[PDB]
């Protein structure tokens, strides 16, 4: 039976409470489960949102090593990044949903906070990083999520993080690959900085048995949303963008070569193939219509 | 103001007729007087035909008073009271119809005019092709 | 029989995925609280523009049961009213939903409850456990006609295209068909 994970047992929640493994090792979790629906709601509100940064609340509960998340919402508020845990203008949201949530069904507890990174990789910044820390110092099991819904429409796929941030002064182990994602330069300063501060989790992504089912019957209709697709005038402020960001990463290691961070043209070449292989990538599910459909004659 | 006193039934009845007449002749200035004194006695009758004739009556003080889209909830509403003889139902529908397309663009008028088209009583109405048409745009 | 079956059309209906999964959570979680099958309710929401209507997103609604007949405890429905308005500023109340059968005598009387809310109050019922090749979930409305003699409320059904965001396609694209361990070589195309 594939509902192991829908299910909630509330008694062994408050036995791990108490118990603590992450008050022991300090990098104890390191997967992350995201139901269907946490999945779902995330994305559409980073997108809704679009252009600007906005954070709500998951809910989930913890097993093993993992940190599973179930249900997710929003919170309301403003100045995502631009301040230090902005989730503190809509306390009265946080309770309040979770308690008329708890009426209704949702019994799931606090597990994470959740934000939009339009454009820009997903990572924690310096602004990201102090609520993090703190966010785990006080309300435990809390797991910091970040989506970049402009990029998982032109790269065309899920653009999804998940980390935890470590102690100040325990310093982290060495085993880190850490793949690269182009960083828009006025941003790569404050990345770069607290960037190691931090840690990833492994993420995963699971269904129930109906969820499975409805997705199969759905999909005798969706075909058809798939070849009328067109990511081009959807994230046209993302790729026109890119060159903007893409024109100052040359013009460094141009003049890098000159008088006067290693090497700012194989970080430049990597964005020009980024954000071009997504240019491309759209014009084939153009050219793959205009054979389609127009193609028949009378 | 006389000696005499007297029941719901002919008071309530005289002034429905009063503010009826002043309608007729075109002087709703008279009509909405006497009607408002009608509202005094119409929550104290137990007589399940008169209420619904001041509604009947209340719903063109409306219409005459031009609140063409309150007057389109009277009417309505008289349409679907089973009590009221089926021929009856006929127009206090069309009524509302003709009230409902009349009164000014509100979006309170989009939603009678969605409860019109919902209706199939209203196809039978020979403003249907009126109707039909604002509805849907 | 208690629906309508006439000359329909008035509105044209929309509907997103993200609905459909925020109600197969709700009903699986309910499902497994109980060790039973649930009959869940909640609330519509999402964009009205003139006659057409996108249902966005849906969240739960507090019920009770007076004798036999199902109970919406409004007190609850304006408390979420609150902060759905917070949240979705932009966003209206358009109608609810519910699971099991086709429309019957027991979302009738829920559907009136509804209708003190609202002008126009849309419903949609999901089948769970369904036997249709095809997807069990339709979507009605509110019709009254004179059922001889008696003017009387039923249900016109209508049909629903699906939604068509980028971001949330993704979403459907990525649940429905997961690279769990599919993809060694980058290879991109
Ligand atoms: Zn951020």
């Amino acid at each position: 039976s594939i509902d192991e994970i829908y299910k909630y047992d509330k008694k062994q929640q408050q036995e791990i409470l108490a118990a603590k493994p992450w008050t022991k090792d300090h990098h104890y979790f390191k997967y992350c489960k995201i139901s269907a629906l946490a999945l779902l709601k995330m994305v559409m509100h980073a997108r809704s949102g679009g252009n600007l940064e906005v954070m709500g609340l998951m809910l989930g509960k913890v097993d093993g090593e993992t940190m599973i998340i179930m249900d997710s919402f929003a919170l309301p508020v403003e100045g995502t990044e631009t301040r230090v845990n902005a989730q503190a203008a809509a306390y009265e949201y946080m309770a309040a949903y979770i308690e008329n949530a708890k009426q209704v069904g949702r019994l799931e507890n606090a597990i994470g906070w959740y934000h939009s990174h339009p454009g820009y990789g997903c990572w924690l910044s310096g602004i990201d990083v102090s609520t993090q820390m703190l966010n785990q110092q006080f309300q435990e099991p809390f797991v910091a999520v970040v989506i970049d819904p402009t990029r998982t429409i032109s790269a065309g796929k899920v653009n999804l993080g998940a980390f935890r941030t470590y102690p100040k002064g325990y310093k982290p182990p060495d085993e880190g690959p850490s793949e690269y994602q182009t960083i828009p330069l006025n941003k790569i300063e404050d990345f770069g900085v607290h960037c190691k501060q931090y840690y990833a989790l492994e993420v995963s992504y699971f269904k129930s048995s109906l969820d499975r089912k409805l997705l199969e019957l759905l999909w005798n209709k969706y075909w058809v949303n798939t070849l009328s697709s067109s990511s081009l005038l959807t994230n046209a402020d993302y790729t026109t963008g890119q060159v903007f960001d893409l024109s100052e990463k040359l013009e460094q290691s141009e003049a890098q070569l000159g008088r006067g961070s290693e090497d700012k043209l194989a970080k430049a070449t990597r964005d020009s193939c980024k954000t071009t292989i997504e240019a491309i990538h759209g014009l084939m599910s153009q050219v793959i219509k205009d054979k389609l459909f127009n193609q028949i004659n009378i | 103001t006389g000696q005499k006193q007297y029941n719901v039934d002919y008071k309530l009845e005289t002034y429905l007729k009063i503010a009826r007449l002043y309608l007729e002749d075109d002087d709703p200035v008279q009509a909405e007087a006497y009607i408002n004194r009608a509202s005094l006695l119409q929550n104290e009758s137990t007589n399940e035909q008169l209420q619904i004739h001041y509604k009947v009556c209340y719903a063109r003080v409306l219409d005459y008073r031009r609140k063409f889209i309150e007057a389109a909830q009277r009417y309505n509403e008289l349409s679907y009271k089973t009590i009221v003889h089926e021929s009856e139902r006929l127009e206090a529908l069309k009524h509302a119809l003709h009230c409902t397309i009349l009164a000014s663009a509100g979006q309170q008028r989009s939603r009678m005019l969605a409860t019109l088209f919902k209706d199939e009583r209203c196809q039978q109405l020979a403003a249907y092709g009126i109707l039909e048409k604002m509805y849907l745009d | 029989s208690v629906m309508a079956c006439g000359v329909t059309g008035s509105v044209s209906v929309a509907l997103h995925p993200l609905v459909i999964l925020n109600i197969s959570d709700h009903w699986i979680r309910m499902r497994s609280q109980e060790g039973r099958p649930v009959q869940v309710i909640g609330a519509l929401i999402g964009k009205q523009e003139g006659r057409n209507i996108e249902v966005m997103n849906s969240f739960e609604l507090l019920s009770h049961t007076v004798e036999e007949k199902i109970i919406i405890d409004k007190e609850y429905y304006y408390t979420k009213e609150e902060q759905f308005k917070q949240v979705f500023k932009e966003l209206e109340f358009l109608g609810w939903y519910t699971t099991g059968g086709p429309p019957d005598p027991s979302d009738i009387h829920v559907h009136k409850q509804v209708c003190e809310i609202i002008e126009s109050p849309l419903f949609l019922k999901l089948n769970p456990m369904t036997k249709h090749t095809d997807l069990p979930v339709s979507v009605f409305e509110s019709v009254i006609d004179i059922i001889n003699g008696e003017a009387t409320m039923l249900f016109a059904e209508l049909t629903y295209t699906l939604a068509t965001e980028e971001a949330e396609r993704i979403g459907v694209d990525h649940v429905a068909r997961m690279t769990a361990t599919g993809s060694g070589e980058n290879s991109t195309v």
